[PDB]
RNA sequence: ACAAUCUUCUCAUGAGGUGUUGAACGAAAAUUUAAAUUUAGUUUGAAAUCGAUUGGUGAAAUUUUACCACUUUGU
């Protein structure tokens, strides 16, 4: 449709804005709050406003967050903390809880076996392909993800950026078992 | 036909050349885009000069985007005959401003040392400096 | 100038008197039981 | 001596004083207390700033520069009815004509016209550390540019005799805006007050700034000259050993 | 027929941004609903029933008979007129009167508009005489608009017959 | 979507806090190295009819930064 001048001027204003929030938090404040309680979380994009950063476009795709409500076990450290801060504004970064992963990967889980939603509904599967990844099935896929196991990157490969279509620019800690609870 | 040329004043902050270029575009081509910017620091001066494709479509956006209530402005686009365009009123349109920090490059020199008989020039044009003064008092 | 002479009455000046004849026959249901209060209605929701 | 055992004190202050008022050559409706402010530049052998910090350096002194006379406005963080009731029973009501809350200075002072009209009002715009970072925005150039920088005043704890020591503090200690450069200058005093105190307001500004801005004190010192609006800056002191220092 | 130029010159209303703006700072100084000016008063009369000084409203004025009279006591900074009264009189003289009065008036599309802004179906005139001071400028940038989309755009085409 | 993260201080006792519409007028000083910064000041409607600084830096896929600024642009 026609767009109003008014929209244009409000991507610059939300642009500056984010480059602003951007140059405070990663340049002369290095400092990061560092996420804990767990070694895997379940990140989620609220909204990627249109016209990101260059910055912000790869932290959504290299975390797995190209597409909105993408929930993913990422291993939780400090390393994560520093490009989820940079992408803090469209994110929200929780917990999942064993439940909460178990229920995801009972129903809604569709690991992304090469790439594709390839539902875990046959514990074959989760054994088969993450045979040497010591995870046989959907209840072992929790103890290598919602426990994250030996080798949870593996698993998280093997899991897929969950839709969790529903939230806060942050911290959730179990709320995103929450969000989970109702996408699952 | 002939370029029609909108002088659009009185811009809202973060209405800028890229953001003019997506608007008057549904309007109309735009050939080229020119905001005035300032001397030093490039910032917008708030006023930018708009030559659509042709005269007409130029006086349809003229019309329709005068007295815009933008960003509680009043948006002042207005067609502005050739006879006061000149060579270089739309000089340098559609080039991004590389806005040359000044002030650091002179910081950059303050941090370059002078070449030593340079810096011992400087330093007989600080005695030099020193003498002026010696007969200004 | 204003087209009306009329001087200004007290009364816009000062808080309104409707409200406050309204808020004295609201309290008297409230303390005959007439009216269930804010809390009482509020945790009767629940 | 304190720079380099050879900066020429008392003397340099009587000298620029007698030649500024031997320059001396209805308004009975536009007259006031107004003198000529003292001017200190300092030059230094590098670019002492990064970037302009915009907050003013409490650069203490017992000779106050800005006459107690003057109207000052206090910035401080909500609630604004607390503040205004510490101002009232301080006895601060004469000295400090508005206190301001943040959120009211945001709100009602909006456009550049209420921002240049509350500038006006005011002579000196006191501001509690707690909220000191928002006053760059909010206030812009119109403030930041035309010689009215907030200063951030202590007022945390608020208690009554703090907010005098605080008001005397931020009234008697100059006060100067960093800016990325290797000269910058002071303001000392005016024509009005002695010599005596003028050198003795400058020896406290250079122990200062050799402390607290200059990171290698005299060592990084350039040149000390002593300025007025309209007249020569003469040299309080120059460096005798800087030749190899650039070196 | 040919239309008076009283009668015409409410065909030319306010265009889509200005009224969309104008609207904007009417939807700030809404009047208070029925349902919540009764908990507003049970919340102060269950107070002083328990046991025991507050500020002036602000909201949008709206009646004929109170907008009208608010003009001629030069008190409404922006008077906006629905354009489809059913009987015409009604606001016929209205523009009429802000230009005698000096007061910016504006001619707004449907009464429904105006009336949803105060809870009612149908309003045919509000007036705005009185801003909150943070909104002092956004009321001036409206009233400049007015001026310059409203007044200073058609003006001619009211004294003209219509039709 | 005319909505979004420009700072309730922080640490440590000191240090910081990252941030300013444009335009016009105007001192007189300094260093830095004429422009470059500071630099008495200012005035005005979020004012507006050329004048552009004009390099660098990356950072993507050479045009793109319409702030990427030397500490110099896609984790």
């Amino acid at each position: 449709t026609f767009k109003r001048a008014e929209t244009f001027i409000n991507n610059y204003r939300q642009r500056e804005r984010e480059r602003i929030r951007l140059n405070r938090s990663a340049k002369n404040k290095g400092d990061i709050f560092v996420p804990d309680e767990t070694k895997l979380l379940f990140v989620i994009r609220i909204a990627g406003v249109k016209n990101m950063p260059p910055k912000i476009r790869k932290v959504l795709r290299l975390l797995r967050l190209s597409r909105i409500n993408n929930a993913v076990f990422v291993r939780n450290n400090k390393a994560v903390a520093q490009m989820l801060r940079i992408v803090e504004p469209y994110v929200m970064y929780g917990i999942p809880n064993l439940h909460s992963v178990r229920e995801l990967i009972y129903k809604r889980g569709f690991g992304k076996i090469n790439g594709q939603r390839i539902a875990l509904s046959d514990n074959a599967l989760i054994e088969e392909a993450l045979g040497k990844y010591d995870v046989i099935s959907i209840e072992d896929i929790i103890h290598e993800i919602y426990n994250v196991g030996s080798h949870f990157k593996e698993v998280t490969k093997f899991l897929w950026p969950f839709t969790l279509t529903p939230r806060k620019a942050g911290y959730c800690g179990e709320e995103i078992n929450e969000l989970i609870k109702k996408q699952v | 036909k002939k370029k029609g040329v909108l002088y659009v004043g009185r811009l809202p902050h973060g209405f800028y050349e890229k953001q003019m270029r997506m608007y008057f575009s549904q309007f109309g081509p735009v050939l080229r885009l020119r905001m005035s910017r300032n001397r030093k620091t490039g910032s917008s001066k708030h006023y930018a000069f708009i030559e659509f494709e042709s005269l007409d479509v130029a006086n349809v956006v003229a019309e329709t985007m005068h007295n815009y209530l933008l960003y509680g402005k009043l948006l002042q686009c207005k067609v502005i005959p050739e006879d006061q365009v000149h060579e270089n009123m739309f000089k340098g349109a559609d080039v991004p401003f590389k806005r040359i920090p000044h002030a650091t490059i002179a910081r950059l020199q303050h941090e370059k040392p002078l070449s030593k008989e340079k810096a011992d020039k400087l330093i007989t044009r600080h005695n030099r400096k020193l003498k002026l003064k010696k007969r200004k008092l | 100038t204003p087209l009306s002479s009329a001087p200004e009455p007290k009364r816009r000046f000062a808080p309104s008197k409707h409200e406050q004849k309204r808020i004295l026959q609201l309290a008297y249901a409230i303390r005959k039981g007439r009216i269930l209060t804010s809390e009482q209605r509020a945790e009767r929701e629940r | 001596e304190l720079l380099g055992s050879d900066a020429p004190l008392e003397k340099v202050c009587s000298a620029l004083l007698e030649y500024e008022s031997k320059r001396k050559s209805n308004l009975l409706e536009d007259e006031q207390d107004d003198i000529e402010p003292v001017w200190l530049q300092l030059a230094t052998l590098k670019f002492i700033g990064n970037n302009r910090k915009l907050i003013p350096y409490k650069i203490a002194i017992k000779n106050p520069v800005i006459p107690s006379s003057s109207e000052a406005c206090l910035i401080v963080k909500d609630p604004q009815r607390v503040y205004k009731d510490l101002v009232n029973e301080a006895g601060l009501s004469k000295v400090v004509t508005r206190v301001i809350g943040l959120s009211k200075l945001k709100a009602k002072w909006n456009s550049y016209e209420q921002k240049r009209q509350l500038r006006d009002q005011f002579d000196i715009f006191l501001a509690d550390d707690r909220v000191i970072p928002m006053l760059p925005r909010i206030l812009g150039k119109t403030f930041y540019q035309k010689s009215k920088v907030p200063v951030p005043v202590k007022i945390s704890k608020g208690t009554a005799e703090q907010l005098k020591r605080e008001v005397v503090s931020a009234y008697g200690a100059t006060y100067f805006n960093s800016a990325p450069c290797s000269s910058f200058m002071i303001k000392c005093g005016h024509v009005s007050n002695t010599s005596t105190e003028l050198a003795e307001n400058v020896e406290s500004i250079l122990q200062f700034v050799s402390k607290h801005i200059v990171p290698d004190g005299a060592k990084g010192i350039a040149s000390i000259h002593l300025k007025t609006s309209q007249s020569i800056a003469i040299p309080l002191w120059n460096n005798p050993n800087l030749k190899e220092l650039i070196a | 027929l040919k239309v008076p130029p009283a009668i015409a010159q409410f065909q030319k209303t306010l265009d889509k941004n200005t009224a969309t703006q104008v609207f904007k700072l009417l939807n700030k100084y809404r009047p208070e609903t029925a349902a919540e000016k009764k908990q507003r008063l049970v919340a102060e009369a269950e107070a002083v029933a328990n046991g025991k000084v507050s500020k002036k409203p602000y909201n949008v004025k709206y009646g004929l008979n109170h907008v009208v009279a608010l003009i001629e006591a030069k008190k409404a900074k922006l008077v906006l007129i629905a354009s489809d009264v059913d009987p015409i009189e009604l606001v016929v003289f209205l523009p009429a009167l802000c230009k005698k009065m000096g007061v910016p008036y504006a001619i707004v599309k449907n009464k429904a508009r105006l009336g949803t802004v105060i809870h009612q179906k149908t309003a045919a005139v509000l007036a705005v005489t009185e801003v909150r001071e943070e909104d002092k400028n956004e009321l001036a940038s409206i009233v400049s608009a007015v001026d310059a989309n409203f007044s200073a755009k058609y003006d001619e085409s009211r004294r003209k017959w219509g039709g």
